């Protein structure tokens, strides 16, 4: 099974936690889910929504169908009834409430709405959406929410603003019931979310109302969960991957979507660790708030100095006034790893939406040559382990490494099986350290594979400087001392790329003469494509970057000889994964499949997608799906 | 390879700020391989390099030297941090991360080098020239009011501010000893001759303008109990804008009753005096240390 | 004629501008001149050193040697050597100094010219010094300087010290002599420089002391002038094209090398216009004098906006911090000229030193996507031209442009035509500007070539955002709005890239099968050195790009078309260019010759580079001479 | 197309302020054409967009609005420059630019949106939150000190220095008039309550404290005379500081004998005022209209 889901409303309202609430009592259940969550840059009034996909099996996109959409508001319907395909529950009073009338929604969205609305001869309102989805086979659920209030506030003997909020969790119950699924997991689910026993009790209410209203249409059985299951974001993933990979400094300023990552390193900073002959100890993670990003990249370089692993995260405009930062820790050899949070760009750009627009600008930030290591996710249990070997990387080869989360992976959510990120060692290598034997240690030794023994601050007298320097750390303009210091730091980078399997680097799924290469979050949703085409006869494989400097060049060049169709997916305009492939090897992706509106790429952009190039070879296929 | 040509102008006052920083070092006799001087860019941005003893050097990026020394000293606090900044570095493009400080009253010692110009790019004017100066190295006269370092530094609110002079050695390194005891964030602004640039503020002009706050009798700039605070710190600020014949220098300001951003760590992290970040094992054989069960627990379907 | 001079003496001794004053006799002679700067990042007492090329034609490139070497002290001795090739000039008072007692020597100096030196079993005096020259066929020429400082005092009845940098001129008045060019262009030259009867007449008796004590050696004539010739540097090159073009604000932070341009702009801000009617006007350039490279940026971008041409300039370090102020820029399709003056990287680097390892940077500047026109000039007339250009190109398509100005263009200066700056229209172009009819005006209106109708401050109601942003300039987050508001800036570079003749952005020289592929300052060492391997029967070609974007991908597939030999010739480690022409093309160079020392690259250097090449197919030639 | 919804969090000081610019901006006859407000990122920077008039917009980098702001009113002197910052972009990222206005002395208001928190990144503390607050948005106490914007505005010197109140309309709409009129760098905190984060510092907390310099017998904060200057000065400090039971709003300092930056670019460029950057006519048929020639000649051999 494969269900959509979604409940929307205005920022402020909780219904993100309403969401939260029926994704735990399906997951009780045992289904699996994989959730999002979609605001405007914004505080309150704005339209908010949330999709969740249910299914019996581990998933892996989203979708640009809505099977169910829960609504208590007329901007909700109005936003999304284009995708609606099989229920709507909605508030039979604002029937006639028309488009023009929702302040809150931006007037490009009412245009939207009015031209698919007129273009089929209906008028504005509620009421004319019904007959759009009636049309579509669509069965609405119409609710009088300030009816089923007044009866609760009534039992609870409150006024009505008092539980006002229930409406929330009508939507919630009656859409659960129309799953079928037993009552108690959504008690449950409503029980341990809210923390007194008046909002309990009147939520349960309003849930039982809401629920009993419906039939039981999609009859779903429960599944007893074999392996324990957990259901985590990728800022919080990102957290536990760098906490297992010995972290113990992070300098951040906020911005979005980066900050949940520092505040639950925050929240969860003194550790257990089990020490030297197995000593139970804690073990705090300093955590700064810096005061700019200036501020933020050079707090944790100069934490490395001293022998700790530290990183920053960020996002687009943070990552640009880092760039100096990175620039000195290239030149003086320092491990960080700053977590680049990819979004909608440039400048402000959309600071709560997604994109795949800076990969080159990461792989080459700031002046000079040095060796930058880069990275990217493209799902969440790649976040934990990409985290824990990125701060390896930054001490095994002494030099910024930044790992790519992009926005959508962030604060998205998914269950999955716990072993997946327990079930293998945490390993730890610190790379080339020693033990000074003086008072002065030169720092910067230049030996053949470019990595010059390390020691910290406090072990020996060590100099580092941003102008150029000999063995010694000292300022040093000399020709042939710059010859050789300047190589032997981007000689690093050679040793790295015969270091590291290239089979590392990247994922291939599949052997097929049609070729999907992409990077990033476009994983799920292609892997998800190639199963639905694979059945209609339509054989693809996938190729995912997951390491672009160094980059796997020869095994790229190995995989893709003679295929005929390459096509790269990926959300930005200028293709710019495939604009490194061929940089490094000559090679030309056929067509692209971009999406540059912020929004996740759902399984079937890219089924059809696909579909169109196969049909009549275009180009660029250009998606624009979602909110 | 071994030698470091020490490579000032003849007769730059950087040469007394050297001298007397690594006195103070050496008479409180803290041991000089926990001691990190961290530096700006500038000829002032030089100075850990051309030290005697086996202190580190942190030589940085331009006005960026107390984001770095914030990092170094909360990761290893047992460390000694000690910031020189040129004025243009410390109060110019470093002017944010300069005032920030202050807020954490981190323990640092941070000593700017107050020539009034860029000396190593040919001589501009720098943030503490006043208006109307035109020393030999400007075409017309600066075009830019003055910052005074102690004014800021007290509204941003370091703990300890003081003014010293690069010709009075013995006096400077008193203040530097005082600047590294004290427990949070300490200033001491340097008066220092630029003899290449700056023509105008000379030796010769503050031989004969400078006079010492110790020799005021009654002048007592430590706060000891709360109440104290508010009079102490507007005699602070009333002080600090003496400039034309009479310059003071000395301790304009000293607070140890408000807490270092150490012990304000130390209340969310119990154990940081005793297990910072930098002495803590983090792997036996390469395999992590650390325990995220409980975490990973908390999201347990 | 060819003839390669240089003198050198610790900073703070003015021997900059003995220098000039010898270049300024030599070129009232009538002989062309090309001359170089090189100092340490210090104010007093490193060795600086002064290159001036000489001949009879227009010179383009540095050399690997020296003719004629002129010194005063042991140090610029020992610094030079190796590199003189004809007349050493030197200090008899040195004759037992050894190469140890030179304390402003970097110890890595000192290590090069003993191995030197024991190599062949001479020992580390200055006399051994002068066997090492003598052993190959240099005559030498010591002065008792302080003898002939003593009878200038005595003569003028001053104290020593107050004649004693008369030595300067001692060492010129002898160089100028061995030319044998006649005495009075010299003495013109010292009484045009120095200010004051005494410091005229005693430098005038210190000319003519060294010029009466050699033999005329090289003979050479005086040439009438026909065409008037003027000498300028790099800096103030860019500065003459930059108000040609129209700039009326700059605001820049002080930075080595760029700083100079911003001076000089100041120093001659108030301009003479003839404005409507044939009026004569001044017309001042606001110049400031930000706090920082985000103060400098941001102050530039918002003047464009008031509808002022503006620009500033920067090096690395600073270009690093502006990365964030250029996407903003971007974003909001705002014109504005970067002059990027590129040195010696990463960090501080090389403060007083070139690179070329910057360019891809350049090319991805800050987050998102967003046209960057890029631009680097290779010799001092194109900066003059390209300047223009930039400021043309970033009104035309309301974008940042980049333009790329290495070090050593602006630091050398050569004595050209005047004409090459005078002789063309000085075209600006204001792009799609008009007057607005109402209150409120659209300024960012989709149009089909992606550059919208712009208005300037004060002439309407106008809105710019870093956020993503509709027709009128507020803040929309709509995913259809984005997807056609993202898709119009990124079509301007398309649009550029059909509006710029290919042709325009590359120069070709040559058609033979051998092709010197470069961009920048290698330019002129490359011409002279193609010229050279011509008499020898080694024929070769240079393709010399000028716009990297929109990079003139056609025109370099044609050129290329079935070269044997690409060599790519570049002051980086990674030959960038080489990577760009990949990207854009599939096509490989075969070779390479790369600098990252600091210095410039010589005739001799791209000769030799090129034989080794040839003669041994070696993959990378790795240059390292000078200073 | 046409609407913008004004989106901030109903009974948002921000409304106050709004109303408050709008009404100043009216009531002073200016040409709404002629105005331009530079605002910064956050609920703060979203201002311009929400204004009624013909004024224009331009909503900068987070922190950077006042080097947008100086470009703008350099080139263009004619126009009205007003600058809105929230206090996390003007004093915390900002910091450095906030500094370095009032050296200069350029002829623009700023207005500070002082909540005590990052509204628009869910309720961060702002760098005017006290050390040791927690509001309902904070896990723990603020570990930060705070900086006082006005001391800080001072000893930078911001030549007007003033505080409204969000909700006291008609004072903060008059103190934005004499700020917009003043002759030099002018600054207004401006007290905001943030309803959803900040549940200390609310309406009814201030509506309890403040209290009017207005209505201060013999409150003079206008520099007269040259003399005067350090006394009004002083007198604006020790003010500046009063916080618990009594919190002072209006004018703390007044000097316009200062000159303008534009006033010291007038020096240099003499028609300035007359023939501005902005106004400049650069070209006739695309043929440039600059002179270079003299700059040619004299490089000629
Ligand atoms: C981001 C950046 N911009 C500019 C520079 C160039 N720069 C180096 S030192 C300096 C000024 C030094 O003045 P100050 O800090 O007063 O030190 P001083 O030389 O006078 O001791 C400048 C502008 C740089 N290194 N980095
Ligand atoms: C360089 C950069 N870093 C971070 C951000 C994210 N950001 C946007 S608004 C904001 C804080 C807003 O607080 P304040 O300036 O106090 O305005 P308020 O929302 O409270 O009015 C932050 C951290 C950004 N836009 N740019
Ligand atoms: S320039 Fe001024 S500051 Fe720099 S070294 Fe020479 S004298 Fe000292
Ligand atoms: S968050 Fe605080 S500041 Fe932002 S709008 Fe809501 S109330 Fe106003
Ligand atoms: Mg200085
Ligand atoms: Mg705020």
């Amino acid at each position: 099974t494969r269900i959509v889901w979604m409940i929307g409303g205005a920022q402020g309202l909780g219904v993100d936690t309403s969401a939260n609430i029926f994704g735990n009592a399906v997951a009780k259940a045992g289904y699996y889910l994989f959730g999002n969550r979609e605001y405007y840059s914004n505080i309150k009034g704005r339209h908010s929504y949330f999709e969740v996909v249910i299914s019996e099996k581990p998933i892996r996109s989203l979708s640009s169908y809505v099977n169910i959409l829960a609504s208590f508001d007329a901007e909700t319907v109005f936003q999304h009834f284009t995708e609606t395909k099989e229920y709507l529950i909605y508030n039979v009073e604002y029937e006639n409430t028309t488009v023009d009338l929702v302040k809150s929604m931006e007037p490009e969205m009412a245009e939207q709405v009015k031209e698919a609305l007129s273009k089929e001869r209906l008028g504005f309102t509620i009421k004319d959406v019904l007959e759009y989805l009636k049309r579509r086979g669509v069965k609405v659920i119409g609710f009088n929410y300030t009816e089923l209030i007044k009866k609760i506030a009534d039992t609870f003997k409150v006024p009505m603003s008092v539980v006002e909020r229930a409406k929330n969790m009508i939507a919630v119950g009656a859409s659960y019931g129309l799953l079928g699924l037993k009552f108690d997991y959504l008690k449950d689910a409503i029980s341990s979310t809210f923390k007194n026993e008046l909002f309990i009790k009147f939520n349960t209410m309003a849930a039982e109302l809401g629920y009993n209203s419906v039939p039981n249409v999609y009859k779903l059985q429960e599944y007893k969960i074999e392996k324990q299951r957990i259901q985590v974001d990728g800022n919080t993933i990102s957290a536990m991957g760098k906490l297992a990979g010995g972290l113990r400094f992070q300098s951040y300023y906020p911005i979005t979507p980066a900050s949940d990552e520092s505040v639950y390193i925050e929240a969860n900073q003194n550790l257990d660790m089990i020490v030297e002959g197995n000593e139970l100890r804690k073990g705090g993670v300093v955590v700064v708030q810096a005061e700019d990003e200036l501020a933020a990249i050079n707090m944790a370089v100069g934490a490395a100095l001293t022998g700790v692993r530290s990183a920053t995260a960020t996002s687009g405009p943070g990552f640009s006034l880092m760039s100096e930062g990175i620039s000195w820790a290239g030149m003086n050899e320092v491990p960080v790893v700053i977590t680049y949070y990819m979004r909608g760009a440039p400048a402000t750009g959309l600071p709560t939406r997604s994109g795949q627009a800076d990969l080159k600008f990461a792989l080459n930030v700031g002046h000079g040559e040095f060796p930058r290591i880069v990275i990217a996710s493209g799902d969440h249990v790649e976040i934990f382990w990409d985290a824990i070997w990125a701060l390896n990387l930054a001490e095994k080869y002494q030099t910024p490494v930044i790992h790519i989360i992009e926005k959508t992976l962030a604060n998205a959510y998914s269950v999955f099986e716990e072993e997946l990120i327990t079930n293998r060692p945490y390993v730890i290598e610190r790379g080339k350290i020693v033990k000074p034997t003086s008072d002065y240690f030169n720092r910067f030794e230049v030996t053949e594979d470019g990595i010059s023994p390390r020691v910290f601050l406090g072990q020996a007298s060590i100099f580092y400087t941003g102008d150029e320097h000999n063995e010694e750390g000292h300022i040093t303009e000399n020709s042939i001392n710059r010859m050789k210091m300047y190589e032997k730091r981007n000689k690093k980078l050679e040793t790295a790329d015969k270091e590291i399997p290239e089979e590392q680097r990247v994922n291939i799924v599949g052997d097929a003469d049609i070729v999907l290469l992409t990077w990033g979050s476009p994983k799920g949703a292609i892997l998800d494509a190639m199963e639905e085409l694979s059945k209609d006869g339509i054989k693809t494989m996938m190729v995912q970057v997951k390491m672009f400097n160094p980059y796997p060049k020869n095994l790229m060049k190995k995989i893709l000889s003679g295929k005929s169709k390459i096509i790269a997916v990926e959300n930005n305009y200028n293709a710019q994964g495939a604009e490194v492939l061929a940089e490094k090897t000559g090679i030309f992706a056929t067509n692209y499949i971009l999406k540059w509106t912020g929004r996740p790429i759902t399984r079937e952009e890219v089924i059809e997608g696909i579909k169109k190039i196969l049909e009549r070879d275009e180009k660029r296929v250009v998606l624009y799906g979602g909110a | 390879r071994k030698p470091v040509f020490v490579d000032w102008c003849p007769g730059c006052g950087d040469f007394g700020i050297l001298r007397a920083e690594e006195m103070a070092i050496r008479e409180l006799g803290i041991n000089p391989k926990s001691v990190v001087i961290v530096s700006g860019i500038g000829c002032s941005g030089k100075i850990p390099h051309f030290m005697n003893l086996p202190i580190s050097g942190v030589h940085t990026l331009h006005g960026r030297s107390i984001a770095f020394a914030t990092g170094i000293k909360l990761s290893n606090p047992s460390l000694e941090v000690i910031v020189n900044v040129g004025d243009g570095d410390g109060l110019g493009i470093g002017m944010g991360h300069f005032v920030h400080l202050g807020r954490r009253n981190i323990d640092i010692a941070v000593l700017v080098h107050n020539n009034g110009v860029y000396g190593l790019t040919k001589g501009q004017a720098s943030p503490t020239l006043h208006r109307g100066e035109k020393t030999k190295s400007l075409p017309k006269p600066n075009i830019m009011d003055a910052v005074n370092p102690l004014a800021v530094a007290l509204a941003a609110g370091y703990t300890f501010v003081a003014r010293g002079y690069a010709y009075d050695v013995m006096h400077l390194k008193e203040l530097i000893k005082k600047a590294i005891l004290h427990k949070g964030s300490a200033l001491v602004d340097i008066l220092q001759p630029c003899p290449t640039y700056n023509d105008i503020n000379t030796k010769e002009w503050y031989d004969k303008r400078v006079y010492k706050l110790d020799n005021v009798p009654g002048w007592d700039p430590v706060v000891r109990k709360e109440e104290e605070a508010q009079k102490k710190f507007e005699q602070a600020i009333m002080k600090s804008y003496e400039w034309g014949e009479k310059i003071p220098i000395g301790i304009f300001y000293q607070n140890e009753l408000v807490p270092t951003f150490e012990d304000r760590l130390t209340s969310n992290i119990p154990n940081y005096r005793e297990y910072y970040p930098a002495k803590q094992q983090i792997e036996i054989n390469g395999i992590s240390t650390t325990k995220i069960d409980e975490l990973i627990k908390a999201k347990r379907i």
